[PDB]
């Protein structure tokens, strides 16, 4: 579905790593350049809590996506609506809870 | 270039000592081409026997004439990239034998 | 003879150039995928290298048996994509009419066949020696996928 | 020095500049085709990018081993699109339909672009401020359901431009049908079949005396008609 | 034939090295022909060209890095980008401190952090007219020149 | 046999990466498709936990399909009916008791 | 905004490795030059904690660098004004607090 | 300078792993010999600790010789005066002193 509807228990790691053009020319001098025309774009470690009877639905919507197909998703750090993809979201089991570590990179489109 | 043409045509048709003690224009054509020869090829050697070389800008054609020209770009070690192994400028040698 | 010799790994015999039954049939479904998903790399033969025209040759008894060239053209081909020669040898060809249809096949072969497919398949290998017609199905080809 | 403005030549030998952008325009109205216009990227608000009020589509597309040689272009340049859907397939029946097809390519800074692929506005849009170069398709070298690569080459040299330009036939003429050496003005005859035809969409020249003949214009042939069948 | 001769071999005679100097993103402002100058510090050990740090406009002064110390005879030449990026050069008459050298008028928009170079009146100037330009798809261009 | 039984232990790690068709050159615009039908297979990185006497016969089953030869399982995630495969089973030998940490991989075929 | 004005932790590196043209065969003699005029040029791995509100501020102001765009910078280290980039800014927020690792990597332009 | 005034207070690590040429023949023989005139050199993973404001003293120091022009040196572990050069100088800031983790490589000359 066009958005990302559950909530960020104890925060995520972001990683900016925008891309330069970047050229060292002789005594310490150089030459910077954005390089594509938006560079930082940034990559959020979401990390889930769901029940083990539940953790189907939210499996579910993840995988429909299947990669492609950016969704529109609020991160609580800037509060503003970003499609994101999903490509691995990794799941650990439990007797009682399900715990997700998935990748959402961010895309302009 | 019609106009850098027009230049270099001024140019090959100046007057020169013949070598039998007369004048004579510098540079003429008389040629008979009796072959298909790929379009680049001859567009050299039109511009070999009139000292220029040919420069597709990317845009346009022009003949640059190969003369003492004003207008020297300047390259120094703060301008050109530094690789790992600090040698800004390679320079390599025609053989003795060439 | 329009043939194509193939050693079977066992035997020699020979599949001739015509629309033979027995097609076997490939698809994305079938045969390997790369990391990058090709399933098949197509490559076509050079616009200069198709030669519209030919001079075939042959020994003329009449004449006296030495080497005569008959010439074959492809006028359409040559009123619409400039004009390339080749030269052939029909091999133990002696009568005008058997070097011409020899030059005809030759300029029909180069004109049409022009598209080539390499799309290194699986196990299935084994079953196919050369001249083995196949056919392809590529979903982003055809619009929708109707293979499996 | 290569044909450039001030304000590019000013922006070329800054510390810090804008983004490099390249855009494509792929041509193939003189081979049957369409025209395209293509770049690599999407503006700030991820739409098609604008450049003197001209779209050019987002879309994966490159190019590899760009050089000027003053002495020739020894290993062409290989430009490359994305066959994903299946619109370079879609472009024409056969790809070797698609030679001689022409390629713009563009270079210019991203400080020049026009002012409404910016949230904010540009205070430098200028549409003169780009370098342009010209290619011939050379070959579709190869095609696969992700990607096409063409092979490029400068009009100068490409591959079908010879000296002297025309090549001497027997029974096959050279003149453009109608055209200004042919000569010809008179009404519909016949197909390139030779079969008599009196419709002006399917009248064509088989270019042979034949069809030279049925438009009656046997003087103007574009062909020497005695010369040898044979070559050598 | 005689002209054409005696060129062909003076070429041969006085044009031996080639330089290939990869330089930056200012790679789209050459193309072939183009005559440029190879100021190397290896040549040199005094390293008598840089970037301009500041431009004084009234009572022209240039501020540099680096150390210029003027030849007891003659006048030298400072070498600079103008405000059309052409290789203008104009003259020097006296230096403050080190770093503060006076010019006789100082080209129009002169960018701070552009290319400076010195030149001596009795000093060989090491030409080199370019003959390739590639592009690597780093914003960098591999160039060639040969000895002018 | 065709079908696994014995039941798993609370540490089970469930990787998805779904197959994608990815087109991008440099850092410009990326086209994303769903590549096959068979998107997400998911990897289970599994332990079990057996007395000795039985070990033998857990081994023997995993042995039995050797890598190839995909047999019935019901993972505790899905509660689904599907086929997978045993890439390696790494088996820890203890006093009383042996684990077994093993890879199972699911296949359309 | 030409400059930066937040407070740092008490832990950062600064990594110097100066720039050296030096010519060595095999393991003999070695010759060592000081290649260019600014031969040390310093890199500091620099740790930020911000309020979750004023992260949208700092987060912004990286942005717009985004790699290229040197800024004036003032380090306890030396306290001294020297221009400098950012390359990465990997961020995690947690409930009221938000950690910044950058790597500043100065610059003669 | 041209000697090392500073005192380490905890130590370092010496690794001396000389340059040794050696052909390996076949029935378990072998043949050495010492590659150079001098093959060991002797690396020390110097750490010193320094109190903030004499800090810039020893940076202003080690980077004036950056990475050439060796320097004489006793090292508490032969009590002799040998040249050695630097290469890193690696920095560690804290609220009171700061740590040097430096590179210490003694050459002939
Ligand atoms: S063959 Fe005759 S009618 Fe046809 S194009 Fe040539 S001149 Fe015209």
């Amino acid at each position: 579905m066009k958005t990302f509807r559950w909530k960020v228990k104890p925060g995520m790691d972001v990683a900016s790593v925008p891309s330069v053009r970047k050229v060292r020319f002789g005594d310490g001098y150089s030459q910077r350049a954005p390089a594509g025309l938006n560079a930082n774009l940034k990559t959020y470690s979401v990390t889930l809590s769901v029940p083990r009877e539940e953790a189907t639905v939210l499996e579910s919507f993840l995988e429909e996506h299947g990669g492609w197909k950016s969704f529109l998703w609020t991160p609580p750090y800037e509060w503003r609506q970003i499609k994101v993809t999903c490509a691995k979201w990794s799941s650990r089991v439990s007797m009682l809870r399900v715990e997700f570590s998935a990748e959402f990179e961010q895309v302009v489109n | 270039d019609k106009w850098a043409l027009y230049v270099i045509g001024q140019y090959c048709d100046q007057s020169v000592p013949d070598g039998f003690g007369g004048t004579e224009p510098r540079i003429t054509c008389n040629a008979y081409l009796t072959t298909q020869r790929k379009a680049w090829d001859v567009l050299s050697d039109f511009c070999s026997a009139m000292r220029c070389m040919p420069v597709w800008n990317g845009q346009t054609l022009t003949f640059v004439q190969d003369r003492p020209s004003d207008k020297t770009w300047t390259y120094n070690r703060s301008n050109v990239v530094m690789p790992d192994d600090g040698a800004p400028f390679r320079y390599s040698f025609s053989a003795l034998k060439d | 003879m329009r043939c194509m010799p193939v050693w079977n790994g066992q035997t020699l015999t020979f599949v001739q150039d015509r629309p033979s039954d027995k097609t076997w049939t490939y698809n994305r479904s079938n045969v390997v995928m790369p990391d990058d998903g090709a399933p098949f790399r197509y490559s076509f033969s050079a616009l200069k290298d198709r030669h519209n025209a030919v001079e075939v040759n042959w020994i003329d008894p009449n004449n006296g048996w030495e080497t005569a060239t008959e010439l074959v053209e492809d006028t359409q081909a040559i009123a619409r994509y400039g004009r390339n020669v080749t030269k052939m040898d029909a091999f133990g060809c002696t009568s005008r009419g058997q070097a011409h249809r020899a030059g005809l096949w030759l300029i029909k072969t180069e004109l049409l066949e022009t598209q080539t497919v390499d799309f290194s398949v699986g196990a299935e290998g084994l079953r196919h020696v050369p001249g083995d017609v196949i056919e392809i199905c590529d979903d982003d080809y055809a619009g929708i996928s109707t293979g499996g | 020095m290569q044909d450039i403005r001030q304000e590019t030549l000013n922006e070329c030998t800054r510390a810090e500049q804008s983004a490099s952008v390249v855009l494509w325009e792929i041509d193939l109205t003189e081979v049957g085709g369409e025209r395209y216009f293509f770049c690599n990227e999407q503006n700030e608000k991820g739409e098609p990018v604008t450049w003197q009020g001209r779209q050019y589509q987002p879309y994966p597309i490159q190019g590899s081993g760009f050089e000027l040689n003053g002495k020739g272009t020894s290993t062409r340049p290989t430009l490359t699109v994305s066959n994903l859907y299946g619109m370079v397939t879609g472009m024409a029946e056969d790809m070797q339909s698609l030679v001689g097809g022409t390629v713009v390519r563009r270079k210019v800074y991203a400080r020049f672009l026009d002012a409404v692929n910016f949230v904010n506005g540009n205070s430098y849009a200028d549409p003169e401020q780009e370098v342009i170069s010209r290619w011939r398709i050379e070959q579709c070298s190869e095609l696969s359901a992700v990607s096409a690569s063409f092979v490029l080459s400068t009009p100068t040299e490409t591959d079908g431009a010879v000296f002297p330009g025309r090549i001497m036939l027997a029974n096959t003429c050279t003149w453009t049908y109608r055209g200004d050496e042919c000569g010809y003005s008179g009404p519909a005859v016949a197909d390139e079949y030779d079969q008599p035809t009196s419709d002006i969409t399917k009248d064509k020249c088989s270019k042979c005396l034949s069809g030279c003949k049925f438009r009656n214009n046997v003087g103007n042939f574009g062909g020497f008609l005695s010369i040898n069948k044979l070559s050598q | 034939a005689h002209r054409a001769g005696l060129w062909l071999i003076k070429t041969e005679l006085l044009e031996t090295q080639t330089v290939d100097f990869s330089v930056g993103a200012e790679g789209l402002r050459h193309v072939p022909g183009d005559v440029i100058e190879i100021c190397d510090d290896d040549y040199a050990g005094i390293s008598t060209g840089g970037r301009v740090l500041a431009v004084n406009s009234q009572t022209r002064t240039l501020t540099l890095d680096r150390e210029i110390t003027l030849p007891s005879s003659g006048t030298a030449l400072i070498s600079l980008v103008d405000g059309s990026g052409n290789p203008v050069s104009v003259e020097v008459q006296s230096v403050t401190d080190g770093v503060k050298v006076k010019v006789s008028r100082v080209p129009d928009g002169v960018a701070e952090y552009s290319v400076w170079e010195l030149k001596l009146p009795t000093l060989r100037q090491r030409l080199f007219r370019c003959v390739s330009i590639r592009e690597n798809d780093d914003g960098t261009y591999a160039i060639t020149a040969v000895q002018h």
